[PDB]
């Protein structure tokens, strides 16, 4: 269950980084 | 007479393009600083440890 | 069940490596 929450945390961090760069370019 | 005019045409272009590269440099340093210190602020996905380490 | 947790660990490590390179390039 540790592997799945680490995988979801990685996917969430990738999405947050994309959203941060998208807002910062505006 | 032809080479003595080509030499003047080269010298003036040289002195203008050097100033344009010297302004390109300063506009590019600020872009490097913008990208670095804007990407370092995304170290809040961890705590302040992740902020100082960025 | 060992094979499935090793497969999930491999996929998680690949995602973490991509996210690390993406943040480090910024």
């Amino acid at each position: 269950k540790t592997v799945e929450v680490v995988k979801n945390a990685i996917e969430t961090a990738d999405g947050a980084l994309d959203l941060y760069n998208k807002y910062l370019d505006q | 007479n032809n080479a003595s005019g080509k030499l003047l045409a080269l010298d003036s272009q040289l002195t203008n393009d050097f100033s344009e590269k010297s302004s390109y440099f300063q506009s590019q340093v600020d872009k490097i600083r913008k990208e670095a210190y804007a990407g370092a602020a995304a170290g809040v996905v961890a705590g302040p440890f992740g902020l100082i380490i960025s």
